[PDB]
């Protein structure tokens, strides 16, 4: 009886001067399927440039691969989580060159995997909504 | 069959190795009973200190199963190690 209800996980859309270091929580909306496990890619548009990954308290503790900007969690008991509305999944911080142009550039989901409590594809009921860093002027 | 050969980190037997597999070996390793794992997902689980690292048939009545089998597995779904691990 695959987990039936559903999430939304929202990579933020934020601004930003060139030169910044951003954070962006990547956060669940309207929380209402319990999830065990995930795997998924977040990547930034260039010349936005990575920092590093951190552990959200939404889900489980992340495993980071941080040259393919891979990650993923599994609850340590197989148990599926219902997360609290908002809660962070994972953070993730940026730096934006000060040659950075003006503009949007996206961060995004892909090859994202997500299971529930018995193993099942529950990445249909999950939607995976992309954010970016739109970067103004300095 | 009595013995057999692994596909490492795949408990499920799907054929894909990913966090549904991380997420059951959890359960079974908290309680044997909540997942019927087969011998084969046994083997396949068995991916850190294995009985046979070169990928040979083994028993799955001698499998060593522990949470850093399933620290190795999520470890090789990000693709930070490939399976098997030691240690
Ligand atoms: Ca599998
Ligand atoms: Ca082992």
């Amino acid at each position: 009886t695959p987990a039936t209800g559903s999430a939304e996980w929202v990579i933020p859309t934020v601004n930003a001067k060139p030169g910044e270091k951003v954070t962006m929580d990547v956060v669940v909306k309207n929380s209402a399927i319990e999830v065990a496990g995930a795997q998924f890619n977040i990547k930034q548009t260039a010349p936005i440039a990575y920092g590093s990954a951190a552990s959200g308290d939404a889900y489980a503790a992340i495993v980071p691969n941080e040259t393919e900007q891979y990650y993923a969690f599994g609850e340590g008991i197989g148990k599926g989580i219902k997360a609290a509305d908002g809660a962070k999944i994972i953070t993730l911080t940026f730096n934006v060159p000060a040659d950075c142009a003006k503009g949007t550039y996206p961060v995004k989901w892909s090859n994202a995997f997500i299971t529930d409590t018995n193993g099942n594809k529950i990445t249909d009921k999950i939607t995976l909504t992309d954010g970016a860093i739109v970067v103004g002027d300095t | 069959h009595m013995a057999s050969k692994p596909v490492w980190g795949d408990v499920n037997c799907d054929g894909d190795v990913n966090v549904a597999d991380v997420v059951l070996l959890n359960k079974w390793l908290n309680n044997n009973a909540d997942y019927a794992m087969t011998d084969q997902g046994k083997v396949n689980a068995d991916c850190f200190n294995p009985q046979d690292a070169n990928g040979g048939a083994v028993d799955a009545s001698k499998v060593d199963l522990t949470k850093t089998d399933s620290d190795a597995i999520i470890k090789s779904v990000v693709h930070l190690i490939t399976l098997p691990a030691k240690g």
